[PDB]
């Protein structure tokens, strides 16, 4: 949960 | 003890007893060894011990005893040679020569007592430096003659010549006067033609390996200074690069010789010379490939095995290749028949660069930097080295060290940045592929993913923006995938940390994509709650690192955002920082301060500042209200800790905001200084009740931390203040009232050196505006601090350093304060400066010498007025003599340049007639005597008494030269260095001081 | 077909407690504290005898700077200059050979580490009393 | 017994004696007491190849206390050359110490050590330090105060002297300590010594440990 980086993924795909 | 019998010179020396003491020292142990050691030293230091040297060298059967006898003789020859009667000088020469001859004629002795022979040879050289060639013209001719009569003598002669070359060309600079050094250099140069003929004959003909090696060892020394014609117009390069590379015995020294030839002075218009330079390289590389190892060999493995002298050889090969190629690779780059040679040489270097050896890697890396920098600029060169560079990319990436070894990282970054410019496609491919092998597990490890992440991070800013953009998306998505794959917090923490590291290295990407930047930051805030070891530090470090680079994007309102993100961070700061240790919270607040300072609307900036400081300001207000109601509450260790952390938070924000911090400083300033007073009383009360040991207790240390942080906060703001009127009118008077009398009236152990440091900044910034304030500073800290540090050089080290920094800036900014001092206190000031001269501590000595110089200048600027005249009358010769003392006492060598500068300034005052009054008393010398004449007289008398072994002519010649040269520092210093040489011996030549002109 | 293939004395102890620390020894003649070592301080319980000892080694060199029984008679006392240290008398430490008495001081990275050490130290003393 | 003579040389004040003391007893001596001539200290390390013994000849760096000088180097089998990274002059003198050393010891392993890297204001920058290259010396940044790399010089020399690159320091055996039997006769003595110890502050209270 703490090291779940999916937030980074979604923001990067959104590019 | 019985051993002490050798110390009685009235009786004849018992050689058997000497050998026992020596044996006890070298082969014995414990108390016995220690006693013998002290006896031998006393024996050696007996100024008449040299007279018994011949007895020992003749009748002793212990080679260590003879070694010590030669050491005793060395001392004599080096320092008192010209004091001896002429018969003793001749006698000592004949004895040493005869001793060397006999040792060389005995094959058993020659082979088993190398240490004694080498020592004897060195001793001979010490005599040569005194006697040759002016009183020994036949030495070299006879040396060459005797070389042919015996291989042992020939070999030993090469050792003598080696040492002679070393003492004359390599180590003469600080051991001889300029004139004597030049005399000996010219002397060797005059007769080298003969010497070279011998050396070349031995190399061309000789078969004795020990002889050839010694000859090559001597040649290595010659190559430091001899004309290039001896190397290029003879056949010797052929011999070095072929014959002597094949046998391992000569290989090591030959390689060292060829490295120096790669440094010989050459013309670069002679095509014949250029062919020879190519040729010996070709030969050498050919010998390595055929006799040592092929270019494909695993040198990393070889080096690691560490067989025989393999490591030294590979080290030497690296030095040879890098040295030669850095100077001459252009010779190999045009001719197509030389291309294989060029690339083979560089392929060896690639292999050497894989060796696991830090210092060797730095050597090769220095060369790689030289190469790729050239390829980056020089037309039509990079295509030649494409395969070399591709390999180098992998080597540097795989050996990338932690950035934080700092110097090594920067060097690696620099080379890899060049390599990225040279071929950006190859670099990307290598890194992506490297990353792919982390993901499939083939090369997965915490170390390996870290290394790769540092490498990827190091090349940011190299690619053009759009190119860079595509690369980082790939890497991060790949790293993001790698993170999912791994299980357990240990593994995911590592990858997550590397994700944040790479992102933090590419701010240009972050600035162009706000949504991603936002997401990264909010993720960092999550990490600030993670107690996993290292994660919180990593989060805070990355946060401020990103802010420092992208702060502008936090202060503006972004599209589809209701407000600047800095507001959003501040709104929830309590929650975000709730799990952070104090030091981490300060970093967080400091980062916020960086952002706030970019807000150029003053009203908005102050609003942000007040909101940022809300938590500490509220905590502050409460404890100021409580601790003032009950000063005993201030004894609570918890409250003391809370108070310190509040001030530390202010320090953190003030550090990033500087001048802009003033409104927050205003909020706390008056109550803060009152707290300083309250804490000060408590400290004093505790020391009174418990004694000095109180200063060691956690309670008092906690209290003094409050005082130090308060001082730090004020110092930090004032050093960055732009409005100096406010500093003077608002801050300074309350500050001085709060800290000065407290400092003065505390016992020494309770005084904070930080007070001095704070005052230094105050004087630095606004000293010119507060003349009475500076006087008050001096009155309160000068005499009581001086008395703390003028009993020895070790006590109160921080006070000591800050003390002279403060005096230096006062002397610079408010010299008038020293003019107001009463005569007695000004005398203490002069004493204090000279006291600083005598420190070996650089942090004191340098400032002391600078204060003296600035002071003399300050006095000079005053012109012909009573104070300046009295200053010179009282203190001119004190500064001259004190400066001379530290110059000549051999315990302050580090301050030589500044000592010389000060002395030159002082002497130039007199010889420019910038001192109006007579420096002498009316009765001392006749009326009308110039200060110039009296200075020479004073100095001559001073040096005569301080250095009684110098002749009057030496002193006179030295002072005449020194005086003439008081406008040319370089020459002046040369004359001083010559003097320092001459005082170490008897009978120095006064004409040496005419060396300049 | 068979192919022939190619050709500390802490083992009997349980680690009850481990903590980073710096150990000092009091030089009564010089009247000053001298560092003896920095590294991991371990409480080791022997499996056979159930008795607990302190064993502390220096970083890198792994040389012993403390080796003695946590005797139930020992008492941890505060040092005047520290809130993260304990002072106590040891009458039989064999870190450097023959058993010898020392006045030790041991310092820790934090007060809570020092206080936990205190707790473990006393627990270990209870083990040794039985 | 496998023992090797090690000579330690370098300018006065560079930390030679402090370095050796740290290895001998674990203590850090703050005071500078100049070595007079030489002091010989046995120093043993336990390795996977058995114990190795260094007889360390800690020589005087001050000229006026030089004693036998190069006489100390005789039959040395290895050496450490020390300088101070906060003092440029000590590095400038490294070639002089090296010269005097290899004239007596023509083929021994030698470590060059830049001491006091713990001090903030470093004066001899890492990139300035290159003397060891052509002379085949091993170099290490060290600090006797913070123990940074303090083991490296001996580990490297041990590997060279034994001729085993895979030599490692290992943990010396830890004998079972004896059960305590305190003397009631010395109870007042120990309590007296304990009082003095408690009231004498530990040094360097600001350190991490
Ligand atoms: N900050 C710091 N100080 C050190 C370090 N090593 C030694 N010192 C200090 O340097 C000073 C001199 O130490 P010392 O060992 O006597 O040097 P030395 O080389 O033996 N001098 P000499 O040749 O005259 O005998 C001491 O005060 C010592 O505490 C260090 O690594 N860091
Ligand atoms: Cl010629
Ligand atoms: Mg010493």
């Amino acid at each position: 949960r703490t090291f779940d980086m999916h937030s980074l993924e979604s923001s990067l795909i959104d590019i | 003890g019985s051993m002490e019998g050798i110390l009685d010179f009235s009786n004849d020396l018992d050689i058997a007893l000497l050998d026992q003491v020596v044996s006890t020292f070298y082969q014995g142990s414990g108390v016995q060894q220690k006693q013998a050691q002290e006896i031998l030293t006393k024996f050696q230091d007996n100024p008449d011990a040299w007279q018994k040297a011949d007895q020992i060298l003749q009748f002793s059967t212990n080679p260590q005893s003879k070694f010590i006898a030669l050491s005793i003789l060395d001392k004599l020859i080096t320092r008192k040679w010209k004091l001896l009667p002429n018969d003793h000088r001749i006698g000592i020469r004949n004895f040493v020569v005869g001793m060397i001859i006999s040792m060389c004629q005995d094959d058993e002795v020659f082979k088993t007592q190398k240490n004694l022979i080498n020592k004897s040879d060195l001793t001979l050289v010490q005599i040569l430096k005194q006697e040759w060639p002016q009183n020994w013209p036949e030495f070299i001719p006879e040396l060459i003659g005797s070389s042919s009569s015996s291989v042992n003598v020939c070999e030993n002669n090469m050792i003598v010549l080696k040492l002679l070359s070393e003492e004359v060309f390599d180590f003469s600079a600080e051991q001889m006067t300029q004139a004597k050094a030049l005399h000996l250099k010219n002397s060797m140069s005059k007769e080298f033609e003969q010497i070279f003929k011998l050396c070349f004959q031995v190399l061309e003909q000789g078969s004795s390996s020990s002889l050839i090696v010694a000859t090559l060892e001597s040649l290595l020394r010659y190559l430091h200074w001899i004309p290039y014609r001896y190397i290029y117009e003879t056949n010797i390069l052929e011999l070095l690069s072929t014959k002597f590379m094949t046998s391992p015995d000569t290989r090591a020294i030959t390689l060292k010789c060829l490295t120096e030839v790669s440094n010989l002075k050459i013309p670069q218009d002679n095509d014949l010379i250029k062919r020879q330079t190519v040729l010996f390289f070709q030969n050498t590389l050919q010998q390595i490939a055929t006799s040592v190892m092929p270019v494909t060999a695993d040198l990393k493995a070889t080096y690691a095995n560490a067989n025989g002298n393999d490591q030294s050889f590979l080290q030497d090969l690296a030095m040879f290749l890098t040295t030669y190629l850095a100077r001459n690779r252009a010779l190999l780059e045009s001719d197509e028949s030389l291309r294989e040679l060029l690339l083979n040489a560089h392929q060896y270097l690639i292999q050497l660069s894989k060796i696991e050896e830090r210092e060797l890697f730095k050597t090769t890396l220095d060369y790689w930097h030289n190469l790729v920098a050239d390829l980056f600029y020089e037309p039509l060169k990079k295509h030649i080295y494409e395969e070399i560079c591709s390999q180098l990319r992998l080597v540097i990436i795989e050996n990338m060290v932690r950035p934080e070894t700092i110097q090594l990282y920067k060097s690696e970054r620099e080379v890899l940045v060049y390599l990225t410019h040279l071929n950006v496609i190859d670099t990307e491919e290598i890194m992506i592929s490297k990353l792919a092998r982390q993901i499939d597990g083939s090369e997965w490890s915490w170390h390996n993913i870290n290394t790769l992440s540092w490498a990827i991070g190091s090349i940011s800013g190299t690619m053009s923006e759009d190119t860079e953009k595509r690369f980082v998306v790939t890497v991060i998505k790949d790293l993001l995938g790698l993170c999912e794959q791994k299980r357990g917090k240990d593994n995911k923490a590592v990858v997550a940390s590397d994700i944040m590291y790479v992102v933090g290295q590419y701010p240009r990407f972050l600035k162009a994509h706000w949504n991603f930047l936002r997401t990264v930051i909010l993720k960092l805030f999550e990490f600030m709650h993670e107690t996993h070891e290292g994660v919180q530090d990593m989060a805070c470090d990355t946060f401020i690192k990103i802010v420092q680079k992208c702060k502008y994007h936090f202060v503006i309102q972004q599209p589809r955002e209701s407000e600047p993100f800095i507001q959003t961070i501040i709104r929830d700061i309590q929650k975000t920082t709730a799990d952070l240790q104090p030091q981490q919270v300060h970093t967080f607040y400091k980062a916020c301060g960086i952002i706030i300072s970019e807000e150029r609307s003053v009203a908005e900036r102050n609003r942000l500042l007040s909101d940022l400081m809300q938590l500490p300001n509220m905590a502050w207000d409460t404890i100021v209200e409580q601790s003032t109601a009950n000063p005993t509450l201030l004894l609570d260790s918890e409250t003391v800790k809370i108070i310190a952390n509040i001030i530390k938070t202010n320090v953190a924000v003030c550090t990033s905001m500087g001048a802009d911090f003033y409104p927050q400083l205003g909020h706390i300033y008056y109550n803060m200084l009152q707290l300083y007073r309250a804490v000060s009383s408590m400290i004093s009360a505790q020391v009174a009740a418990e004694g000095l040991i109180a200063t060691k207790t956690p309670k008092v240390r906690g209290l003094r931390t409050i005082k130090k942080e308060i001082l730090k906060l004020v110092e930090t703001y004032i050093s960055k203040a732009r409005n100096l009127d406010d500093v003077v009118k608002v801050l300074v008077e309350p500050l001085l009232n709060a800290v000065l009398e407290d400092y003065m009236n505390n016992v020494p152990d309770a005084r904070d050196a930080e007070v001095l440091n704070c005052m230094t900044t105050v004087v630095e910034k606004v000293g010119h505006m507060i003349p009475q304030g500076v006087i008050l500073i001096l009155q309160s800290v000068f005499e009581c601090t001086l008395d703390m540090i003028n009993k020895d050089f070790t006590e109160y080290p921080e006070h000591r350093v800050e003390f002279y920094k403060l005096l230096k800036v006062i002397n610079e900014k408010s010299f008038a304060a020293f003019l107001e001092l009463p005569p007695a206190a000004f005398k203490l000031f002069v004493d204090a400066i000279c006291w600083a001269f005598k420190h070996n501590n650089r942090d004191v000595e340098v400032n002391g010498l600078q204060i003296a110089l600035d002071l003399v200048k300050n006095i000079e600027r005053m012109g012909n007025v009573p104070f300046a005249n009295e200053f010179h009358k009282n203190y001119f010769f004190i500064f001259v003599s004190e400066t001379f003392f530290v110059l000549t006492d051999s315990d302050h060598k580090s301050g030589f340049s500044k000592q010389a500068l000060l002395l030159m300034k002082l002497i130039s005052l007199v010889y420019d007639n910038k001192i109006s009054v007579p420096l002498y008393q009316e009765a001392e010398v006749p009326q009308g005597t110039s200060n110039q004449v009296y200075l020479s007289q004073y100095l001559a008398n001073m040096l005569s008494n301080a250095f009684p072994h110098l002749t009057s002519e030496q002193i006179a010649s030295f002072l005449s030269a020194l005086t003439k040269q008081c406008k040319d520092l370089v020459v002046f210093k040369g004359t001083l260095r010559d003097f320092l040489v001459q005082i170490k011996e008897v009978g120095g030549d006064p004409t040496d001081y005419l060396f300049a002109e | 077909i068979h192919f022939e293939p190619v050709v500390t004395m802490e083992e009997d102890e349980e680690v009850l407690y481990k903590v980073r620390a710096k150990l000092f020894r009091f030089d009564a003649d010089a009247k000053e504290w001298k560092e003896r070592g920095t590294g991991d301080c371990k409480f080791l319980k022997n499996k056979k005898t159930n008795k607990v000892r302190i064993l502390m080694r220096r970083d890198k060199t792994l040389k012993i700077c403390a080796n003695h029984i946590i005797a139930p008679e020992y008492t941890l006392k505060p040092n005047v200059g520290s809130d993260r240290s304990w002072v106590y008398a040891c009458t039989a430490d064999i870190a450097e050979g023959e058993a010898e008495a020392f006045t030790f001081a041991i310092r820790f990275g934090s007060k809570e580490n020092a206080d936990k050490f205190k707790e473990e130290f006393e627990k270990a003393q209870e083990i040794n009393k039985k | 017994q496998v023992q090797f003579k090690l000579v330690l040389v370098g300018d006065g004040g560079t930390g030679k004696t402090t370095f050796v003391k740290r290895h001998l007893t674990g203590e850090f001596e703050k005071k500078y007491v100049a070595t007079l001539g030489v002091e010989v200290h046995p120093l043993v390390f336990h390795t996977n190849r058995g114990p190795i013994k260094f007889n360390v000849w800690d020589t005087a760096g001050q000229e006026k206390f030089g004693g036998l000088r190069d006489g100390y180097y005789i039959q040395a089998q290895c050496a450490i050359i020390m300088f101070d990274v906060t003092s440029r002059v000590t590095y400038k003198n490294v070639p002089n110490w090296h010269r005097d050393l290899v004239r007596v010891c023509e083929n021994i392993p030698i470590v060059l050590c830049g001491n006091k890297v713990d001090i903030k204001d470093r004066k001899v920058k890492a990139k300035s330090i290159v003397f060891h290259r052509k002379k085949n010396l091993q170099y290490y940044d060290i600090s006797a105060k913070s123990n940074y790399n303090f083991e490296k010089p001996f580990l490297w020399l041990a590997r060279k002297l034994i001729g085993d690159p895979n030599l490692e320091f290992v943990a010396m055996p830890a004998l079972a300590p004896p059960e305590v039997v305190m003397d009631p006769a010395l109870a007042a003595q120990y309590e007296h010594d304990l009082e003095v110890a408690q009231t004498t502050a530990l040094p360097d209270e600001d350190d991490d440990l």
